RNA sequence: UUCUGGUGUCCUAGGCGUAGAGGAACCACACCAAUCCAUCCCGAACUUGGUGGUUAAACUCUACUGCGGUGACGAUACUGUAGGGGAGGUCCUGCGGAAAAAUAGCUCGACGCCAGGA
RNA sequence: CAGGUAGACAGUUUCUAUGGGGCGUAGGCCUCCCAAAAGGUAACGGAGGCGUGCAAAGGUUUCCUCGGGCCGGACGGAGAUUGGCCCUCGAGUGCAAAGGCAGAAGGGAGCUUGACUGCAAGACCCACCCGUCGAGCAGGGACGAAAGUCGGCCUUAGUGAUCCGACGGUGCCGAGUGGAAGGGCCGUCGCUCAACGGAUAAAAGUUACUCUAGGGAUAACAGGCUGAUCUUCCCCAAGAG
RNA sequence: GUGCGGGCCGCGGUACCAAAUCGAGGCAAACUCUGAAUACUAGAUAUGACCUCCAAAUAACAGGGGUCAAGGUC
């Protein structure tokens, strides 16, 4: 009946898939990206490198670690890993191991069959 | 105001964030008193010090002598005894920490002595 | 015609009548007073002016003014000199009243209120009134067009000028009640 | 239009040449004001058909 | 009315009026105290009434304090306008009240004339209250 | 095993302030000179080469809880989940998880390598 | 044949979103919030910015620390310049914001052009097309005594697919053959194509003289939901009386 | 509260005028010295059911063999 009026905003930019790609205790291989920031909210540490937009990214295969750069700061380290397997008695092992065998069990009984 | 011993820590600390001893190019640093000098030679990594190279040894503080401080020539003495020292321990391989003093001057002696024969840097 | 324009010519056109609202209701209600329907007069001495030593001086500085009663009025001269001075005045000036005198002092009495006079005297009242509502709608009609000149600018929408417009006459449409009540209380003086 | 790209040529290539290593000339390209720097802009930058860095000159 | 004469922001979400205060529920000023017991809105129109009313009547050294103050925006669209185009403009200012807080203190006058008076600034406010004693 | 200096890592970041100790050696300052070098001016700083006076300043060591820093248990808020009240605002119950804040309390660093001295 | 010249005449265009449509406003990119502690996340939801700039404000080497408050000193005063003391990151970083940075990414000085060539393991992002980081290898080089650093700028906006054309280079093709025309290839340039994934090299209005295909997915009347507003009562009682 | 400067009556005095700071006490999507629960990511552990039975043909839940069901990527 009476009106409208329009508005100066509306715009807004789209999420560039910032934060943290890989989380401490695991596998990160060379070159691989664990942070994208704008900022050093994480500093580079050791075994690991810095690039133009504070992306820090990994030089070896390892762990990813992170540490405490001062009293008030923190960064970011990759220390090489052990080489421990797992048991075959393991539940997982276990298991993964019955389907290799049912499969090619019942695969023996569907040509053995007729 | 600043003083002397603390705008030297200083430029110590600006210059050990870029060189880093190893066990292939270990850190050698030097500190300069008002009355001798005094070189290390130091794998980061481990924290221990291969060799080093003081006035007050033996095998050389009865072959110089100041009366004030250590001149130019005791500099290219340290730098003879050092590298000695450090061929005898099977590395060539070094960093050169300037202790946060200009290169110019004793510093200089002491690196173009010790890089005039024995190690590359 | 963004809302930040739409209330920047709002203020700049609406300032332009309230301040221009307020400057007739100010003289409007000066247009009653000087109809002057005898109720008290410490006013209408006021602006007669008397000659006193070749100093044309007002009766205010020369004498005092005294109103005993609503119908009449006593002058109390310091000076028996300029109390002749006094009566010049007032019948040159054509007030419409007879003054007297008791020796010392100048009595006005001012006349009672007839049937013939009531009326050709409402007829006036009526008249200011009149005069009253066109000049409200003087500034009705010149704020109207300044939202239609915007609008053939291209500063306005259509939208913007009918909200405008319709609030517009609501702001006008209470200070015509100023008029009526003025009026009215008017009405019950005449009785 | 203060501001304009302006094209580097190099100073020492030829044209035509029938050398066996690779014909052709070395030409870069960048930024420059004309206000800021109202002469020309020359600089010593590589040059693959030279074989060496090479100063390259404005063009025009 | 009380407001900032300045203000970051000119406007602002509704909010949430959930929990109770913990922090302003201590009676530091004055002996007696209104305490709220629900959570609701207050405006500066209802404690102007609620503090004139309170004041009014303790005329023999009444001491008034207001414990609370809006700072808090509320927006009305411009009327028998449709929805969306923005946000409307604020009109008035709000003040967030949750169970516990106190809306007045009084000092200087007996328990008598607080009961008296405090119960008719609480027929002002929107909510259900309580008498205090400290 | 300790003392001095040099040089690090870990770290609760270990400092301010107050009160003491240190000069044989070691560290530092103070004093004098200036064309290897230096001052958008200045040998203050930086660099050479000299005199050894002083622990005054710095630095090192010893102590503390006055600031500072650090910081619970417990309880409560909040919350996942399954449910239940109230016109609504919002509230309650069972199982499980569980703070911040404040207070008690802790804190005037821990561990290595080289040279010299005992 | 060519140039100019009448909607006299013909063939056509005249965007979309939209708490109905229109008048208005907006259209792409970046930053904070809403966004609910990974990421992502809408509205005609709240705030603001970009369509660049620098020949140093880049690279390298190296030395420094700003800001605020107080005190002293001619013009000089709150405030210019200068000395000292105290708090310590409260400044500044070309511009919006966020994040980051203190012996620094901020502030100076000296030399310089890596604001390279030929590449690239492996990752982030993700309808598609795009976009982002990057160890390391060769070549020839800058700075530095050296170790080492550099493939533009503290980071994120400063931008436009394809077709076609233009300039320069080129050991490719060359309609019988040799040449040439022309074309390819490499390097780069040319659109506020901003309605910004761009329908054409090239386009505005009106219809109440109207027409067709559809829609209660979409308005006007009424019903219904809601009850701001309206109507009718109640609570407190400062005062009038 | 202290009251910078001054307005107030003032050659300098005082109730009343506010530029900072102290104490007490609050608020905030676009404030944070602090900071959950869930969620997300990765890893680790673990017997799904039934039948026939090694033994005993009680118990223990104990082996072997066999059958069935069930999750994702390209
Ligand atoms: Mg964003
Ligand atoms: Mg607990
Ligand atoms: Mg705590
Ligand atoms: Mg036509
Ligand atoms: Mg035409
Ligand atoms: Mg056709
Ligand atoms: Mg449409
Ligand atoms: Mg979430
Ligand atoms: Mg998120
Ligand atoms: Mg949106
Ligand atoms: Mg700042
Ligand atoms: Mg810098
Ligand atoms: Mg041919
Ligand atoms: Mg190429
Ligand atoms: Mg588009
Ligand atoms: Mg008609
Ligand atoms: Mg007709
Ligand atoms: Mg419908
Ligand atoms: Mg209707
Ligand atoms: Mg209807
Ligand atoms: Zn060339």
């Amino acid at each position: 009946k009476k009106g409208a009026g329009s508005t100066k905003n509306g715009r807004d930019s789209k999420g560039q898939r910032l934060g943290v790609k890989i989380y401490g205790d695991q596998v990160a291989k060379p070159g691989a990206i664990i942070i994208r920031q704008r900022g050093t909210k994480f500093h580079p540490g050791k075994n690991v490198g810095i690039g133009k937009d504070h992306t820090i990214f990994a030089l070896i295969d390892g762990l990813v670690k992170f540490e405490k750069y001062g009293p008030d700061k923190k960064k970011v380290s990759v220390y090489p890993r052990e080489i421990q397997p797992e048991n075959p008695n393991s539940y997982r092992a276990r298991k993964r191991e019955n389907f290799r065998l049912q499969r090619e069990k019942k695969k023996a009984r569907r040509e053995g069959y007729s | 105001a600043h003083t002397r011993r603390e705008d030297r820590t200083a430029r110590h600390v600006r210059i050990r964030k870029k060189v880093e001893g190893t066990p292939e190019r270990p850190r050698l640093c030097v500190f300069r008193s008002n009355k001798h000098l005094y070189v290390q030679v130091i794998d980061d990594t481990k924290m221990h010090t291969l060799a080093a190279a003081s006035t007050m040894q033996k095998a050389i503080s009865e072959n110089i002598d100041y009366s004030a401080g250590p001149t130019v020539e005791v500099a290219q003495k340290i730098g003879e005894m050092i590298a000695k020292s450090c061929l005898e321990k099977g590395i060539t391989k070094v960093a050169f920490d300037r202790g946060g003093y200009p290169y110019h001057g004793r510093v200089k002696a002491l690196a173009d002595a010790a890089r005039e024969h024995g190690l590359v840097f | 015609a963004t809302m930040e324009e739409v209330e920047a010519e709002k203020s700049l056109i609406e300032t332009n009548t309230k301040q221009r609202m307020e400057k007739t209701i100010e003289t409007i209600r000066s247009n009653f007073n000087s109809v002057r329907t005898n109720r008290a007069s410490p006013t209408m001495l006021d602006r007669i002016e008397v000659e006193y030593y070749g100093t044309p001086v007002s009766l205010k500085s020369i004498a005092q003014i005294s109103t005993p009663d609503a119908s009449s009025l006593l002058i109390s001269p310091y000076d028996k000199s300029s109390l002749k001075a006094i009566e010049k005045a007032i019948v040159t000036s054509q007030l419409g009243v007879s003054p007297n005198n008791d020796g010392e002092v100048i009595r006005l009495s001012l006349p009672p209120l007839t049937s013939d006079r009531r009326k050709e005297l409402a007829k006036v009242v009526s008249k200011l009134a009149e005069e009253g509502k066109v000049a409200v709608r003087n500034i009705r009609r010149d704020a109207l067009k300044s939202y239609e000149k915007l609008e053939k600018e291209k500063k306005l929408s259509e939208d913007n000028v009918k909200d405008l417009s319709a609030d517009l006459q609501k702001l006008t449409d209470e200070y015509m009640k100023k008029v009526e009540s003025i009026y009215k209380q008017k009405e019950q003086e005449l009785m | 239009d203060v501001r304009v790209k302006v094209i580097l040529e190099c100073t020492g290539c030829v044209r035509k040449s029938v050398n066996k290593g690779s014909r052709g000339v070395s030409r870069y390209i960048t930024q420059k004001n004309r206000h800021n720097t109202p002469s020309r802009l020359e600089l010593r930058k590589f040059c693959p058909y030279c074989y060496k860095h090479t100063i390259h000159g404005e063009i025009k | 009315m009380l407001s900032p004469k300045r203000t970051r922001f000119r406007k602002q979400h509704r909010g949430r009026m959930k929990g109770i205060s913990y922090r302003g529920n201590r009676i530091c000023f004055g002996r007696y105290a209104l305490q709220a017991l629900e959570p609701a809105w207050i405006t500066s129109r209802q404690i102007e009434a609620g503090r004139r009313a309170m004041t009014r009547n303790a005329r023999r050294g009444g001491k008034i304090w207001v414990r609370i103050f809006p700072d808090k925006p509320v927006t009305v669209r411009p009327a028998e306008t449709r929805m969306g185009s923005g946000k409307g403009s604020p009109e008035y200012w709000v003040a967030v009240v949750k169970p516990g807080r106190i809306l007045y203190e009084i000092s200087g006058v007996a328990e008598n004339i607080a009961r008296r008076a405090v119960a008719i600034a609480a027929s002002k406010m929107p909510i259900r209250t309580q008498f205090i004693i400290s």
